[PDB]
RNA sequence: UCGGUACGGUUUGUGUAGGAUAGGUGGGAGACUGUGAAACCUCGACGCCAGUUGGGGCGGAGUCGUUGUUGAAAUACCAC
């Protein structure tokens, strides 16, 4: 019921986190704004 | 060589899952008809396969070459006119290039002159892909075989349930070779269907219905493909020869099933009671127990929970009285010269085609509306209760439990205090279902939801208008053994003619002809009785078009 | 329906691929029978023209003529009519034609514009469009050349449209000509063909091909001649 | 005897207006007396307008045809 989600970017689509989640809590995907190495700056992340 | 195909897809969340490892292929031609409950996945796979949404594991590939078109369970349009819907899809990549050929052309001279050859030149090129470019002649060639509504007015409340006819219409003249047409005999006539069965029996390209007609699924089709609730299987015939080899597939697994539950509990007092038996071998016989109780409740699914119609007040003897009422609009001519009472405890019936005015009829009951030149007494004893045709009570953005409780603990229903959430489960929301848009549900609980918010107040005067709509047998046959059990006025209109027969004690209906088209008889008895009173007073007791040039 | 025609089938051999020098022959055998006929060519193609990316149009030289009656519809005002009115168009139009054309006076077959007319153009070739006398860019019907024109139409430029069915159609010649009059015509045909050859087609290219008359039966034609019509 | 491939002849299609677009594309004054008024008739296809010149057993004479012009196109005729 918690399980373990990665984190994309929106623009060169790296896979940079990976956390966990509760699924019947957030059914949608979730976005968060963390730093993308490849970039240098903050961008918007999905999941996949 | 295959129109579409599918890997081991599984569209599903992970904790309820709706799609579960559906691989199977589809031929060009392959007329096919999709049966299955409500709950199953029959529109989330018509779903993927038109590219509206991805699946969560598995490709699904579409031909190189092959365009695909779909009609949702419920149609969306445009609010811009009725002509508009021809050219949104269908013919929307000839007429959207077609005023920019008369644009081009309007004789520009110190802009451009010799630029007219790669440009112009090439929009006559595109004319050619389609072997026809005037577009008029051949556009109500597509308007004179639905009878659609005339086509100079929008798409507001003007528009009923030929609502479905301009979507038969914006879908059938794309001509996709994959044609998703998700149950397209919604609200339609004993016509209209006819119609749209010889169209789709000489159809070239593939054909996915989820139909419940008969002479589709009997003639047309000729691969069956059961959806069971995640899983997927294809036969093969048509829908006569899939039920002799479905009744003795569940013979042979109605007791398939029975040893194997007699199995788990003749092991089940071998593993729980007395374990003194064996020692050091218990970790390996304990665990045959468990992998045949794990798939003994993949398929477990018998708890259906019945419709229940709540009863409110005593019905007087007064119920509806109408007093030679006329209604229409400017030149129309609906209803004319009316008059009947309703009967306490007796389900009515309403009979006509689109376009007559079924549904303004209960919109004057309630007060939605106002007579034109006649009254309706209500009676000071009836509580109104209309659930509508086009299900506009409705927001698809907030939740199930949101939309018939409006947020609140106890709603008043049955003149007690219901929890408003346990009023929720009653039509069939276990729990944690409650939490889940209601613009992505279901077929059968999107008729299982209008029916929560429109029977809230426990009325003796209930006003059905299309209540079988995308339900199952399970729940048709247990709406029609519980309005049964009512103790008063349930008014249905209705095409299914296969319901009528069942539950009518009254028919109202229109036998209108060339003398005045707003005519409405009344009658005493049942629909198997109607139906020969008709042929003995009346003398009205085909000719396909062909919506294209061939 | 007649024996003189069916004695033309023993004249065809079924699994013999023939020649194009062999093939005008039976032409010579079956139309002198009957009043004149015209030479028809029907290619089966290996594309897929569903996409819009394999769709085949080219143009077209004869040197030994078409046998075209040929009549000459002419769209201009001022000079640009001037320079084609000489090179022997029989009815010359103008923009009062707009008004004879739909009205029930269609007797033309050709139609030959400038750049300078679109705008009345586009309400009259709403009608000859779909009859295949829609405005050309490419030969020369509509362009900037108001002075070659018309004996384009007796120089021998006819375009070919492949259908959805993959079937090119294109007639050659008459029958009052000889075979020596025909391989210069039908060898330029598939080079037109070839180059106009698609990028993205699969297996062999020209599977199967044909060559008939008016009122002449089927006829063998080999794909594995590219240099040898004459 | 039941099915796949390859080739070949025959046959098939009806919004409304016109003597049922004889289906698409490309050509083209042709068919020669075969009247249609024997039959599984009406080409035996669809049998929805109740009819699409060919297993034709009065014939060798007269043939839906070209002419007529309502309709994106009616028009014989073979070929892909
Ligand atoms: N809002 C409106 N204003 C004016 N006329 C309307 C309106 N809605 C419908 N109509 C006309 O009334 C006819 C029928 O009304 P409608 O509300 O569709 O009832 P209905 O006949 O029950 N629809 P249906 O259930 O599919 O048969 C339509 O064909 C229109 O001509
Ligand atoms: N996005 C979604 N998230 C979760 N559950 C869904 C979603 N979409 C559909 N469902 C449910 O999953 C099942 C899939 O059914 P669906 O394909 O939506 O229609 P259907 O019930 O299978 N056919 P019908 O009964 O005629 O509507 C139903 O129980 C739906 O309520
Ligand atoms: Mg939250
Ligand atoms: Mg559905
Ligand atoms: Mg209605
Ligand atoms: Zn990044």
């Amino acid at each position: 019921v918690r399980p373990k989600i990665t984190l994309a970017c929106e623009v060169c689509k790296h896979r940079n986190y990976i956390t966990k989640k509760n699924r019947r809590n957030d059914p949608d995907r979730l976005e968060l704004k963390k730093f993308c190495p490849n970039c240098g700056k903050h961008q918007a992340h999905r999941e996949t | 060589e295959f129109i579409y195909t599918m890997k081991k897809v599984r569209k599903a969340h992970g904790d309820k899952v709706i799609l579960d490892d559906v691989t199977l292929s589809f031929y060009p031609g392959a007329k096919i008809g999709v049966v299955g409950p409500n709950g199953a996945g029959k529109s989330s796979v018509l779903r993927i396969m038109a590219g509206l949404d991805k699946p969560n594991n598995g490709d699904a590939f579409l031909a190189t070459g092959a365009t695909v078109g779909i009609l949702q369970q419920e149609p969306p349009l445009n609010e811009d006119k009725t002509v508009r819907g021809n050219v949104e899809e269908g013919m929307g990549d000839i007429k959207i290039k077609l005023d920019r050929f008369n644009e081009v052309a309007e004789l520009m001279a110190t802009d451009y002159t010799d630029e007219l050859m790669e440009e112009m030149g090439r929009l006559q090129e595109e004319l050619d892909h389609a072997d026809a470019w005037d577009l008029d002649a051949q556009l109500e060639q597509a308007m004179d075989a639905l009878r659609c509504p005339p086509a100079d007015e929008p798409v507001t409340n003007l528009s009923g349930g030929e609502r479905r006819r301009v979507a038969l219409c914006k879908l059938l003249l794309s001509k996709p070779d994959l044609l998703l047409l998700d149950e397209p005999t919604n609200h339609l006539d004993a016509e209209s269907v006819q119609w749209l069965e010889q169209h789709l029996a000489s159809y070239p390209g593939a054909i996915l219905a989820v139909t419940h007609d008969r002479y589709f699924l009997d003639n047309v089709a000729e691969w069956i493909l059961e959806l069971d609730r995640g899983r997927a299987y294809p036969y093969e015939g048509n829908y006569s020869t899939y039920l002799e080899k479905k009744a003795e597939r569940l013979a042979v697994q109605g007791r398939k099933d029975a040893k194997l539950q007699k199995r788990l509990t003749e092991e089940l007092a071998w593993v729980r009671s007395g374990a003194k038996a064996r020692q050091a071998k218990s970790k390996a016989r304990l665990q045959r127990y468990e992998e045949m109780a794990a798939e003994a409740e993949k398929t477990r699914k018998l708890d259906f929970e019945e419709i229940q119609i709540p009863v409110g007040p005593r019905l007087g003897n007064v119920v509806v009285e109408v007093d030679h009422l006329d209604k229409g609009y400017d030149g129309r001519a609906l209803i004319k010269d009316l008059s009947f009472s309703l009967p306490r405890n007796g389900i009515v019936g309403v009979i006509g085609p689109n376009g007559v005015g079924k549904t303004t009829l209960f919109k004057t009951i309630v007060g939605l509306e106002t007579p034109d030149s006649g009254s309706v007494k209500v009676g000071e004893t009836v509580k109104l209760s209309y659930v509508d045709q086009a299900r506009a009570g409705i927001d698809p953005r907030k939740t199930v439990w949101e939309v018939v409780s409006d947020g609140l603990d106890y709603i008043q229903v049955g003149q007690t205090e219901v929890p408003s959430r346990a009023y929720v489960s009653a039509f069939g929301f276990k729990g944690p279902d409650q939490q889940k848009p209601a613009g992505v549900l279901s077929g059968g609980e999107r008729n299982r939801l209008n029916l929560a918010l429109t029977l809230k107040q426990g009325g003796n005067l209930i006003l059905l208008d299309e209540p079988t709509n995308d339900l199952d047998v399970e729940t048709l046959g247990s709406l029609e053994n519980a309005l049964l059990n009512f103790p008063g006025c349930a008014v249905v209109i209705s095409h299914d003619r296969w319901f009528l027969d069942r539950t009518c004690t009254h028919i109202l209906a229109w036998e209108g002809d060339d003398d005045n088209e707003a005519k409405w008889f009344w009658f005493e008895g049942n629909f198997g009785a109607y139906e020969e009173n008709k042929v003995e007073r009346l003398g009205v007791d085909v000719t396909h078009r062909k919506l294209t040039r061939g | 329906t007649s024996k003189a025609y069916r004695a033309a089938a023993a004249k065809v051999d079924r699994t013999n691929l023939y020649t194009p020098l062999q093939a005008a022959k039976l032409a010579k055998e079956t139309s002198s029978t009957k009043q004149d006929a015209t030479v028809e060519v029907a290619i089966r193609l290996g594309v897929d023209p569903r996409k819009a990316d394999q769709m085949v149009r080219g143009t077209v030289n004869l040197p030994h003529g078409t046998g075209k009656t040929a009549r000459v519809a002419v769209f201009a005002v001022g000079e640009k009519a001037d320079a084609a009115v000489a090179a022997g168009a029989d009815v010359v139009g103008s923009d009062d034609l707009i008004e004879r054309i739909q009205g029930g006076w269609l007797e033309f077959d050709a139609a030959i514009a400038t750049p300078d007319q679109m705008a009345k153009v586009g309400r009259i070739a709403r009608v000859l469009g779909p009859r295949g006398l829609m405005p050309n860019p490419k030969t020369g019907t509509v362009t900037a050349d108001v002075a070659k024109a018309v004996a384009d139409i007796k120089g021998g430029k006819i375009n070919f449209r492949v259908d959805k069915q993959a079937n090119l159609h294109f007639v050659i010649g008459k029958a009052s000509f000889d075979e020596k009059l025909l391989a210069e015509n039908y060898g330029a045909a598939i080079d037109e063909v070839l180059r106009l050859k698609p990028s993205s087609s699969k297996g062999r290219y020209l599977k199967k091909i044909t060559v008939s008359t008016t009122t002449g039966p089927g006829i063998p034609v080999d794909p594995s001649i590219t240099r040898n019509f004459a």
